[PDB]
C-alpha cells in the first residue's frame, strides 16, 4: 500500500461573471484515492458547481458555471484520500464583472463550430483568441480537459505561431475520429490576467461514406443485324457505371459521333440506306477505363437462280431430280415447280425439299413434263431455274 | 427495455439497442418516461410510420431508423418526440418529403436521410425546424430543390453528394445558404454551361468551402473541376 500523491494540482483562476471556471485535480496511490472538493472544510454542494470524474478514476474536475461574483470568490480545496493516507491542496477563485474587465483580458474572436466528420476522417476544431499578453489556448471536452501532452498521439494541438495584429489561432486536431470523439467541445484562453471560455461546439460522427466507383459496363451491348440493301436500321448501345460513361460510335478508326456532341450512357446509331456489310464499334469511356463492343451489320442477298436440275431416275409415275443450289450462301430449302409441257397454266408447286434431290411422284404414264427449281433462305424466294424437259 | 431489447447504461445517458429485432411496430415496448435516452431501431421491417405512432418518447435525444425499408411517413407521425435532437432515416425507400412530415419537432438539430430515393422535396418541409443545423441527403434522386426550402433555417452542414443535380440557382435556394461552414456536392451530374454560372460565382463569395465539383456535362468540360474553371470557359 502507498499513500496518495498528486499528479495534477489545481491552479488559481480569475474568471469573468456569467462565464465558466474549472479546477482540475488528479492523484495516484495504492489503493486508488478518492477526491473531494471542499470550501472552508465543508464539502461543496451547489446547483452551479458540478464535479466530473475522469473515466480512469484518477481525478475530478470541479466546474462552476455560470460564475457569480462575489458569490463564487473563494478558496477551495481538493482532498485525495485512501485508508493509507490523506492529502489536500488549496486554490483560489476570483470572478470579475464585465464592467471591471481589464484591457488585455482574453477575448474569443472566433470559436469552434458544430462539425460533422465521417468515422476515420480527421476533425479539426478551431479557435481564435486574443488578449494582452497573448494567451495560451487549452481545450475541454464534455467538461474534462483534452489531453494533448503526448505530441505523438491521435489528438494534436497546433500553433499559430506568432500573432499579432489579429488573434492567436488554436487548433484541436482529431485524427482517425471515432464515436467516442463525439461530444461537446469548448476552447479556453488563459493568461496571467485570467481565463475565458468559448461557446460550446458539438462534434458529430457520421458513418463513413464510400464513393462507389464502378468501371463502365455495357448495359445494352449492341446486337448484330442482317438486312436487305438500303435498308435502314437503328442499333442501340448502352453503358453504365460511376462516373457515368460517354458513348460514341466508330467505323473502324473513324469516329461517327462528332466529338463535341456526344451523349452520356446511351447512344443509338441510326443507319440509313445500307449498301455493304460493316463491323461497327461502340466505345464507352469513363475516367475509369474504356470498353468497346462491335455490331455486325450484314447485307444478305436473297438466292440466285439454282443450277439446272438433272433427271437421274425416271419411272412411269415418278421423276427424281438432282440439282445444285446455284448459290454461294446457305439455301434454307427448295421448291420444285412442275406441269405438263403443252399446258398453259400456273406451275404446280412442291414445297419444303430441304435437300438438292427429290422424287416427284404421282405423274401419268407416258407423259411429258417440264420442271423448275426455286431457292429459298431467310430473306426471300430466289428466282426459278432454267427448266428441264423430260418424260 | 431488457426483454426484447438490449440496454447499456452509458456514462451520461441511457443507450437502448432494439436494433435488428424485426419489430414491425413500436407499440410493443414501453420506453422510459422521465429518463433521457437514445433509441436504436435499425434493421426492423416496418413499411410505414403511422400518425402519432411516436408519442411517449417525450425525452429521446437520438433515434435511428436505418435499414427499415420505410416507404412513407403519414402526416405528423413524430407527434410526441418533443425533445428529439438527432434523427436518422438512412437506407430506406422514401421518395417525397411532405411539408408536414416533420410535424412534432422543435428541438431537432440533426437530420440524416441518405440513400432513400427522394425525388422531390416540398418547399415547406424543413420549415418550423429552427434548431436544425445539419441536413444530410446524399445518394438520392434529387433533380431539383424547391426554392425557399432553406429560407427559415440556417444550417451549417449540408450534404447533397451523389444526387441527380445538374444545376443550382441563386434565387431562392442559394441566397439562404452562405452561412454554411461545410457543403458537399461531390458526385452530381453537373452540366457546365453558362446556365451553371450562378453556383460558380456563389462559390467564390462563400468561405470555408472544401470539395470538388466536376463537370459531368459536356464532353469538352468532362472531369474539369468547376472551381478551377473560368466564366469564359463556360460561355
Ligand atoms: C429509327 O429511329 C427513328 C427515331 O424515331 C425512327 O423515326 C425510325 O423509323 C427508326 N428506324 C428503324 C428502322 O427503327
Ligand atoms: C466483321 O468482323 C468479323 C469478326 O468479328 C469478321 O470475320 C468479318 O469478316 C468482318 N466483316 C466486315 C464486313 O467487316
Ligand atoms: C402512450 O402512453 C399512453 C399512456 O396512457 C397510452 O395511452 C398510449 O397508448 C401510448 N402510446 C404508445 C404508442 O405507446
Ligand atoms: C445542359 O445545358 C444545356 C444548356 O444549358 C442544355 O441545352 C442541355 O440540354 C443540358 N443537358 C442536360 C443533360 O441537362
Amino acid at each position: 500500500e502507498t499513500p496518495p500523491r498528486f499528479t495534477r494540482t489545481p491552479v488559481d483562476q480569475t474568471g469573468v461573471s456569467g462565464g465558466v471556471a474549472s479546477f482540475i485535480c488528479q492523484a495516484t496511490g495504492d489503493p486508488r484515492p478518492k477526491i473531494v472538493w471542499n470550501k472552508k472544510g465543508k464539502k461543496v454542494s451547489n446547483q452551479r458547481f458540478e464535479v466530473i470524474e475522469f473515466d480512469d478514476g484518477s481525478g475530478s474536475v470541479l466546474r462552476i458555471q455560470p460564475l457569480r461574483t462575489p458569490r463564487d470568490e473563494a478558496i477551495y480545496e481538493c482532498v485525495a484520500s485512501n485508508n493509507v493516507g490523506e492529502i489536500s491542496v488549496s486554490t483560489r477563485l476570483t470572478v470579475l464583472r464585465e464592467d471591471q474587465i481589464p484591457r488585455g483580458f482574453p477575448t474569443i474572436d472566433m470559436g469552434p463550430q458544430l462539425k460533422v466528420v465521417e468515422r476515420t476522417r480527421t476533425a479539426t476544431m478551431l479557435c481564435a483568441a486574443s488578449g494582452n499578453p497573448d494567451p495560451e489556448i487549452t481545450w475541454f471536452k464534455d467538461f474534462l480537459p483534452v489531453d494533448t501532452s503526448n505530441n505523438n498521439g491521435r489528438i494534436k494541438q497546433l500553433r499559430s505561431e506568432s500573432i499579432g495584429g489579429t488573434p492567436i489561432r488554436g487548433a484541436l486536431q482529431i485524427e482517425q475520429s471515432e464515436e467516442s470523439d463525439q461530444g461537446k467541445y469548448e476552447c479556453v484562453a488563459t493568461n496571467s490576467a485570467g481565463t475565458r471560455y468559448s461557446a460550446p461546439a458539438n462534434l458529430y460522427v457520421r458513418e463513413l461514406r464510400e464513393v462507389r466507383r464502378v468501371p463502365p459496363r455495357f448495359s445494352i451491348p449492341p446486337t448484330n443485324h442482317e438486312i436487305m440493301p438500303g435498308g435502314s436500321v437503328n442499333i442501340t448501345c448502352v453503358a453504365v457505371g460511376s462516373p457515368m460513361p460517354y458513348v460514341k460510335w466508330m467505323l473502324g478508326a473513324e469516329d461517327l459521333t462528332p466529338e463535341d456532341d456526344m451523349p452520356i450512357g446511351r447512344n443509338v446509331l441510326e443507319l440509313n440506306d445500307v449498301r455493304q456489310s460493316a463491323n461497327y464499334t461502340c466505345v464507352a469511356m469513363s475516367t475509369l477505363g474504356v470498353i468497346e463492343a462491335i455490331a455486325q451489320i450484314t447485307v444478305k442477298a436473297l438466292p440466285k437462280p439454282p443450277g439446272t436440275p438433272v433427271v437421274t431416275e425416271s419411272t412411269a409415275t415418278s421423276i427424281t431430280l438432282t440439282w445444285d443450289s446455284g448459290n454461294p450462301e446457305p439455301v434454307s430449302y427448295y421448291i420444285i415447280q412442275h406441269k405438263p409441257k403443252n399446258s398453259e397454266e400456273p406451275y404446280k408447286e412442291i414445297d419444303g425439299i430441304a435437300t438438292t434431290r427429290y422424287s416427284v411422284a404421282g405423274l401419268s404414264p407416258y407423259s411429258d413434263y417440264e420442271f423448275r427449281v426455286v431457292a429459298v433462305n431467310n430473306i426471300g424466294r430466289g428466282p426459278a431455274s432454267e427448266p428441264v424437259l423430260t418424260q | 427495455c431488457k426483454i426484447r431489447c438490449l440496454c447499456e447504461e452509458k456514462e451520461n445517458v441511457l443507450n437502448i439497442n432494439c436494433e435488428n429485432k424485426g419489430f414491425t411496430t413500436v407499440s410493443l415496448l414501453q420506453p422510459p418516461q422521465y429518463r433521457i435516452y437514445q433509441l436504436f431501431l435499425n434493421g426492423n421491417l416496418l413499411t410505414r410510420l403511422y400518425p402519432n405512432e411516436f408519442v411517449n418518447y417525450s425525452n429521446a435525444v437520438t433515434l435511428h431508423l436505418g435499414n427499415n425499408g420505410l416507404q412513407e411517413i403519414r402526416p405528423g407521425a413524430f407527434s410526441g418526440l418533443k425533445t428529439l435532437k438527432r434523427l436518422h432515416l438512412n437506407n430506406n425507400k422514401l421518395e417525397v418529403l411532405r411539408e408536414d412530415t416533420f410535424l412534432g419537432l422543435e428541438s431537432l438539430e440533426y437530420l440524416q436521410a441518405d440513400y432513400n430515393y427522394i425525388s422531390t422535396i416540398e418547399a415547406g418541409a424543413f420549415s418550423k425546424l429552427n434548431k436544425l443545423k445539419v441536413l444530410i441527403l446524399n445518394d438520392n434522386l434529387l433533380l431539383s430543390l424547391p426554392s425557399n426550402v432553406f429560407r427559415f433555417v440556417l444550417l451549417t452542414h449540408l450534404d447533397l453528394r451523389g444526387n441527380r443535380l445538374k444545376v443550382m440557382p441563386f434565387a431562392g435556394v442559394l441566397e439562404h445558404i452562405g452561412g454554411i461552414m461545410e457543403i458537399q456536392l461531390e458526385e452530381n451530374p453537373w452540366n457546365c454551361t453558362c446556365d451553371l454560372l450562378p453556383l460558380k460565382a456563389w462559390l467564390d463569395t462563400i468561405t470555408v468551402f472544401v470539395g470538388e465539383i466536376v463537370c459531368e456535362t459536356p464532353f469538352r468540360l468532362h472531369g474539369k473541376d468547376v472551381t478551377q474553371l473560368t466564366r469564359q470557359d463556360l460561355c
